């Protein structure tokens, strides 16, 4: 899981 | 003929319209913006989708500020009189109003502007669409345990994220909001009007999702999409 | 028992909630803010409208934004278990995120935010409707001829105009937005999903007005309203 | 018509  | 009613757009005009996916992945070192691992699957996937819908489908990777308001300027253009809709997705980074570039950030505001009542007369009337996977901000959600027609009209923006709030994608699987979409799409166009098959990506979002982090700042937050819309028919993918 | 479905609020709680309805008319003069003549006509159809749908009405008129502030936070310590929903419907001068009380603005986030699935349990899950009749901004649309939930989820903005935008009120017959809402609510309420609902509202609020002024800045404009929902389910406001 |  990765933020934008 | 008999009683007739016009509460839903006119989807049988001989195309049902374009589909243009900006997937950008791979931006300006000098931007200091990280890559973002997953979009890729995220682009197959609407392209795909929206392929079945029976959309032009073009997919634009790793396009510059520049790049992207020219070619919004180019396809708002366009002869869009055989078109029934027009759906714009952005992949990218973002801020509250703001997707990014390779090399920098393009206003939101811009990009839609060409596709005004007024500025884009052959989609007067016709739903325009636009799907952002981006952030607007950088606040986390930690969750909770349980005639004339204005220019401005006919515009949905389906947004991945509340305003204010990162957005969330992971790697091998892409984004939760676009995983989400595609998914009920894929279940519901050719069952349920638009708005209600958003509010269930909104549920899917909210509900299956929750991320996993080392760092305790980023671990086990949340996530609800944003539908804000000033349509004024009902949108059915499929017609009669 | 048979198979089930779960898409739509469960809206058969004992008591449907409370209606919230905030008129402001009369503005302290030392901020300069004009008095909003026809305000009066929508809060009394927005009162019966909503008694008809069987939410128990509170009108507050005149408040300062410290009493703004403390209605809200007030309600929502109380205990909602036996509610359905909320409303709370603001009357008054704004601008892009702001409402104004008699003697200056209230932040739009600081009053939902009393609501958030984490802050008032007895809501959690439950639909939390937002409607305001207020400016958002200066712009004039010229138109044109033809497991855990996000804190955030479960609310819905229905705004009387898009973001930038002035809002227009008649002084005679209220505010284009509250006039058609209500009369959309009143035809069907007891028929149309709340999304089909404000959709019709747009189209209301789109084709059957326009501004009439001596003014040329202010003369033959258009708008539309936005639907702002982040609700997780359809609401219907009978049940079976 | 008045604006807001
Ligand atoms: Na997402
Ligand atoms: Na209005």
């Amino acid at each position: 899981d990765e933020v934008d | 003929s008999g009683i007739s009613l016009d509460n839903s757009y006119k989807m049988d005009y001989p195309e049902m319209g374009l589909c243009i996916i900006i997937n950008n992945k791979n931006f300006h070192k000098s931007t200091g913006m990280t890559s973002r691992s997953g979009t890729d699957v995220d682009a197959a996937n609407l392209r795909e989708t929206f392929r079945n819908l029976k959309y032009e489908v073009r997919n634009k990777n790793d396009l510059t500020r520049e790049e992207i308001v020219e070619l919004m300027r180019d396809v708002s253009k366009e002869d869009h009189s055989k078109r029934s809709s027009f759906v714009c997705v952005l992949l990218s980074h973002g801020e509250e109003g703001i997707i990014f570039g390779t090399n920098g950030p393009v206003d939101l505001k811009k990009i839609t502007n060409f596709f005004r009542g007024d500025r884009c007369r052959s989609l007067t009337g016709k739903p325009k669409l636009f799907i952002i996977q981006a952030c607007r901000g950088t606040e986390l959600d930690c969750g909770i345990e349980t005639h004339k027609i204005p220019v401005e009209a006919d515009f949905l923006y389906a947004y991945s994220t509340a305003p204010g709030y990162y957005s969330w994608r992971n790697s091998k699987d892409g984004s939760w909001f676009i995983q989400s979409l595609c998914a009920m799409l894929k279940q519901y166009a050719d069952k349920l009007e638009f708005m209600h098959i958003l509010t269930r990506v909104n549920r899917k979002v909210a509900t299956e999702f929750e991320s996993f982090s080392f760092d305790a700042t980023f671990h086990a937050k949340k996530q609800i999409p944003c539908i804000y819309s000033m349509l004024t028919k009902e949108l059915y993918f499929y017609h009669l």
